[PDB]
């Protein structure tokens, strides 16, 4: 049963690589085409194309890691490539997840309606707030690299594998920004529902749900698989390929979530299909 | 426009004293302020400068570290905190307002000053003339010299002319070369090129008797010159 | 008697048209068909001026050709140093709906006005360090569209009550009221000898006035829409118009009719601001399609395009020495071109 | 309409020169001041700030 | 760079800081434009939120500051200064429900209602107000209730063929104002009926501008 499961996960990772590369290349390519042909872009577009570049780099890194794993595994089995690949992955992934958290911070600051003084101070300086959030949270990256490298050094000192500790450390470090993003999302939903209830008691005569329904569906669909990833590893064969599949799910499908929910990317995807239908 | 200073008196050597200047009649927050010394048998010496917004503080080399200059814009008060006073700080301390934009008139108004007594490189401005005899209705030329050429790349020569009447605060006559100050009668004129400078009075009266001082504003610490006296 | 007066008016109009067509013997395009073309004049944004928070509606240069005043709907009247990109002054306005601004030839005063029906004169050279309102001129029923300084004591204003007025700033009262326009008067321009001025209005007409006499000398009706901009030639014997029919037109005072029309078929937008160069060869017109165009005045051919503005350019001027053009647009940006 | 016919009578009685003379005067002013125009003939590095 | 040029640059930086903090202080204010006919109840609304030219009315409600602008003193051509109000948050339009017959000061016009619909066509379909929302106050509803029984609504619109009750005729008037903009997706028209004695109109304007602010933030986030 191991071989068929491995082959299934190999096909799943190939599909994930194709989907993530196509979606993030589409986002970056649409934003670059709009940047070239005049057509000045907003700061949400800048954060989205930064996310697209970061996720292209991440999915190319993990697919190259799988390629090194399959073809010529003698260089894949070396500790030096293990340490370099883990450090490169956490350097890429910290930026790739905190940029999405900064995008969620941008959405929460720009959209939600609060009368706090600190909220208005952050709301007047939203670009400065997301930039300072990117620079300040590098201490999380430094401490994550420190703990990962200490774990690798202790694993190779004890041996002279133990990837469960690496998985637990990276999953703890991946859920610190996830809690912030979920808190901001729930606060924005609560503010929108409170405003909708306010718009039914004072005034009767008078909000795109297509953006928010897919986002709620993605938080529901990803949090069950990321929790099932705990069961096989922490609480306890195809661990490397399964972990590479699970590490290529957020940057692959969250780009497709971000496409359906932005007006420009949805319009470009519609134009694209029009052109596909017109070409045939 | 009024600038009244407070403080002064006999201060023992090694002690501390604070000089406060009260400003009334103009926008104090939009003016940079100076402190200018004058020893009883010497000329004018520059002490410190604070800019609008208190973002640029400058001191002379003699008073660096010992002296601190500060302002309180809501109270319209300028302070000069002096510590470790020697016997070379016995002077009358003037407070000068200065505003800096294109076409502005720096060092336009000078305060009355408070006398301080204690018991017990730099662009050298040279005025070789001293105490020349004058006759009313004649023409008097006062010459000024500089070690460094004051003509900047922007076409401005930063040479300032001042008049010290007997028992009075200095007044500004010419701020940049051939730029007559407000209120100065249109008989004073200025000319020069680079190092050499001139100040020409067309038909002098009894009110033009005094000591005429040079000043450069090309770079800090704003060296003056030993003034030329006009005596009847 | 109304029919007799109407017949007399029609007869006088026919006589004026016949006298204008009698002088027309050769067009300006025919007589300037042998002079060499100017070429491919290309300018670049040497300086950009940032600091405004709303649409810039008017700007004016100084006689010193270095200081620049600007007006915008954020209630600010910023005096710029064009050489170093410095802010000499930032004058808050009582009314934020400003539509015009002027800079005095002596450099001691600036003016502003708009929907508050008041021309405000601001004193820049004061013993105190601030800029204060020297006088608030009131008396126009309609919105103030243009103001220009004759000297330190006289200012001429154009308003939306179909009248132009000449003021005395010390007395704060009307001196001469210019009447005869049917629509809203939109722009003014003053002759270099400071004795005549031309006013373009929304009745598709431009009228030449006398300052010392207060009467309309000549009336120029060639357009088909609202005249928004006006400027004399440097000679003082000609002037150029700009209207919403996508057409600039050049008129001569002595010939009393139109001489050359400036229109391309690819331009369908209004014209906000028209100015000449120092020699008068190079006419510059700011349009509503977010860029300025450069026209050869002696032969109606487009010799350049000044394209650097996101929103529509609303005001442009040339310095008195001719070394710079400053275009101001609705994207809160002033740009100096050379 | 008395003011209108008075203004039309005052506008008609004016000495009007030929159009060719006015066009030639504009040509003469352009030819005389062509050298002293920096927008037409650009100045080489004589722009002091730019 | 000279000492004087350095101090001038510092002065320019101070001016920039003052402009930026003024922008920060004025970012929380909401700019509104009031438009209407002559006797359309404009005076009953300005009194309800609290050669001359503009009239600026300032009022606050729950951490929002409003600046209404009245342009009734400008009797010149409206197309030459309406671009000044291109960045306003909302347009308050006041129309009278008591305009069944109500001939104008000219005394040959058909109705004040037809002039009100003409002004609504001029404003809602304008080039500078393509995405600017409208708050629509149908005031003088007391005279409307005391006038619907005496005179049928067919004296104004010869297409009604319905009952002359208060609710049906008022809804017909409101719907005839509403089905008049051909940009129904972008801008929204908020409607209310005011009896000139209500005390909840300020809450209506506050709720409407909260809607407009949230929709503008959603729009420039790219969400729609
Ligand atoms: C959202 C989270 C929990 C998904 C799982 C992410 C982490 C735990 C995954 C994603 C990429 C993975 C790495 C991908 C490739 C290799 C190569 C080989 O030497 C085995 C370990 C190593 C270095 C993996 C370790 C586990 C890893 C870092
Ligand atoms: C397409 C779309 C629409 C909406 C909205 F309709 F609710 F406004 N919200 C989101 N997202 C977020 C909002 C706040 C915080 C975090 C996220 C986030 N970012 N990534 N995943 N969730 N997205």
């Amino acid at each position: 049963m191991g071989g068929v499961i491995k082959s299934i996960f190999t096909f799943v990772l190939i599909v994930e690589f194709i989907i993530g590369n196509l979606g993030n290349s589409f986002i970056a390519l649409v934003n670059c085409i709009d940047w070239v042909k005049g057509r000045k872009i907003s700061s949400v577009d800048r954060i989205l194309t930064a996310l697209a570049i970061s996720r292209i780099s991440l999915v190319w890194l993990i697919f190259g890691s799988w390629c090194v794993s399959v073809f010529f595994p003698a260089l894949f089995a070396t500790e030096k490539m293990f340490r370099m690949l883990t450090n490169i992955w956490t350097v890429i992934n910290h930026f790739s997840v905190w940029l999405a958290t900064g995008l969620g911070t941008f959405y929460f600051l720009k959209i939600a309606n609060f009368s706090n003084s600190i909220f208005l101070y952050l709301k007047w300086r939203v670009k400065k707030v997301v930039l300072v959030l990117l620079l300040v949270t590098s201490v999380f990256l430094f401490l994550n690299i420190a703990l990962i490298n200490i774990h690798i050094n202790a694993s190779i000192n004890g041996y002279r594998r133990f990837s469960s500790l690496i998985v637990l450390t990276s999953t703890v470090f991946i859920f610190i920004p996830f809690t912030l993003s979920l808190a901001m999302f729930l606060l924005l939903i609560f503010s929108m529902w409170k405003h909708r209830k306010k718009m039914q008691h004072t005034v009767k005569i008078s909000r795109a749900h297509r953006g928010v329904k897919s986002v709620i569906t993605f938080f529901l669909l990803y949090a069950i698989f990321s929790l099932s990833f705990f069961i096989s590893v922490w609480t306890s064969e195809n661990l490397i390929i399964l972990s590479q599949v699970m590490g290529m799910a957020y940057p692959s499908c969250h780009s497709c979530v971000l496409i359906l929910g932005n007006k420009k990317l949805r319009q470009a995807s519609l134009s694209v299909l029009l052109w596909l239908r017109y070409m045939f | 426009v009024q600038l009244v200073e407070s403080g002064g008196g006999l201060v023992q050597p090694g002690g501390s004293r604070k000089l406060s200047c009260s400003a009334s009649g103009f926008a104090f927050s939009s003016f940079g302020m100076h402190w200018v010394r004058q020893a009883p048998e010497k000329g004018l010496e520059w002490v410190a400068y604070i800019s609008s917004g208190s973002g640029t503080i400058y001191y002379a080399d003699t008073v660096k570290g010992r002296f601190t200059i500060s302002r309180d814009d809501p109270k319209n008060t300028l302070f000069l905190q002096m510590t470790s006073l020697r016997s070379e700080d016995t002077a009358m301390y003037y407070c000068v307002r200065s505003i800096y934009y294109y076409g502005s008139s720096p060092f336009d108004f000078w305060g009355q000053g408070t006398t301080l007594t204690v018991s017990s490189s730099d662009i050298v401005m040279t005025q070789a003339t001293s105490s020349v005899p004058v006759t009313p209705g004649e023409s008097v030329s006062i010459s000024c010299r500089s070690s460094k050429s004051l003509l900047h790349s922007n076409g401005n020569t930063y040479l300032y002319w001042f008049l010290q009447r007997p028992g009075q605060s200095p007044q500004l006559l010419i701020y940049r070369m051939s730029n007559l100050a407000s209120g100065v009668p249109d008989r004073f004129s200025g000319s020069g090129s680079g190092t050499a400078f001139t100040l020409t009075i067309s038909r002098l009266e009894a009110e033009d008797v005094g000591v005429y001082y040079c000043m450069q504003h090309l770079e800090y610490p704003l060296t003056f010159g030993a003034g030329t006296k006009l005596e009847l | 008697e109304l029919d007799q007066l109407r017949q007399e008016a029609e007869q006088l109009k026919n006589q004026i048209r016949d006298a204008r067509k009698a002088c027309a013997d050769a067009t300006l395009s025919q007589i300037t068909n042998n002079i060499d073309p100017v070429g491919r004049i290309q300018m670049r944004t040497r300086r950009t001026l940032r600091g405004h928070l709303a649409k810039i509606y008017a700007m004016h240069w100084g006689t010193d050709s270095r200081l620049l005043v600007s007006a915008s709907q954020d209630g600010k009247l910023i005096i710029w140093d064009s050489y170093t990109t410095n802010k000499v002054h930032a004058i808050p306005l009582r009314s934020s709906w400003v539509m015009t601004c002027a800079y005095a030839p002596s450099g001691n005063y600036v003016a502003c006005g708009g929907l508050d029906n008041i021309c405000s004169i601001y004193n820049l050279k004061t013993r105190e360090g601030n800029v204060r309102v020297s006088r608030e001129l009131a008396g126009h029923t309609g919105y103030l569209s243009c103001c220009r300084f004759l000297d330190d004591n006289q200012i001429v204003t154009s308003s939306g009550d179909t009248t132009c007025a000449l003021w005395d700033i010390e007395t704060g009262q009307q001196t001469t009221t210019f009447t005869g326009h049917t629509g809203d008067v939109m722009s003014l321009s003053l002759a270099p000898d400071t004795r005549l001025f031309v006013s373009g209005a929304c009745d598709a007409s431009a009228k030449l006035w006398d300052v010392r006499e207060g009467m309309c000398r000549q009336t120029f009706t060639g357009h088909e829409s609202d005249i928004n901009a006006i400027c004399f030639f440097p000679n003082g014997n000609a002037f150029a118009t700009g209207s919403d029919d996508a057409t600039c037109r050049l008129f001569d005072l002595r010939a009393d009719q139109e001489l050359m029309t400036y229109s391309h078929d690819n331009i369908i937008c209004g014209i906000t601001s028209v100015s000449f160069s120092k020699s008068g060869r190079l006419l510059l017109a700011g349009y509503d399609d977010f860029n300025c165009n450069v026209w050869d005045a002696l032969k109606a051919d487009r010799a350049g395009v000044l394209a650097g503005h996101d929103n529509r350019v609303s005001c442009l001027g040339v310095t008195d020495d001719g070394m710079a053009v400053a275009t101001g647009s609705w994207d809160s940006f002033l740009k100096i071109w050379n | 309409a008395r003011k209108l016919v008075e203004q039309l009578k005052m506008e008609a009685n004016i000495d009007r020169i030929k159009v060719s003379k006015a066009a030639a005067d504009l040509m003469a002013y352009c030819e005389a001041h062509a050298k002293e125009d920096p927008l037409l003939t650009p100045v080489p590095a004589s722009e002091n700030p730019f | 760079v000279s000492a004087e040029d350095k101090a001038a640059a510092e002065r320019s930086k101070m001016i920039d800081k003052n402009l930026r903090e003024d922008a920060e202080r004025d970012a929380r204010t909401v700019k509104l434009l009031l438009l209407g006919a002559g006797e359309s109840g404009k005076a009953t609304i300005v009194k309800q939120q609290m050669t001359t030219g503009i009239i600026e009315t300032q009022f606050s409600f729950k951490d929002l500051h409003f600046r209404m602008f009245d342009v009734g003193a400008q009797r010149s051509e409206r197309k030459k200064w309406i671009h000044c109000f291109e960045g306003v948050t909302c347009i308050i339009f006041c129309a009278a429900l008591s305009a069944y017959d109500m001939v104008l000061v000219e005394d040959e016009e058909v109705n004040r209602m037809h002039a009100s619909l003409k002004l609504f066509d001029s404003i809602c379909n304008h080039k500078y107000f393509s995405d600017t929302s409208i708050v629509l106050f149908l005031n003088k509803k007391d005279i409307f209730q005391e006038k619907v029984t005496k005179v049928h609504l067919s004296i104004c619109f010869p297409e009604y063929t319905g009952p002359n009750t208060f609710e049906d005729a008022g809804n017909y008037i409101k719907n005839q104002f509403l089905d008049l903009n051909l940009k129904k997706e972008d801008k929204e028209i908020y409607s209310h009926m005011t009896c000139s004695t209500d005390t909840q109109n300020v809450k209506f304007v506050f709720d409407a501008v909260t809607d407009i602010i949230i929709k503008e933030n959603l729009k420039d986030c790219g969400l729609f």
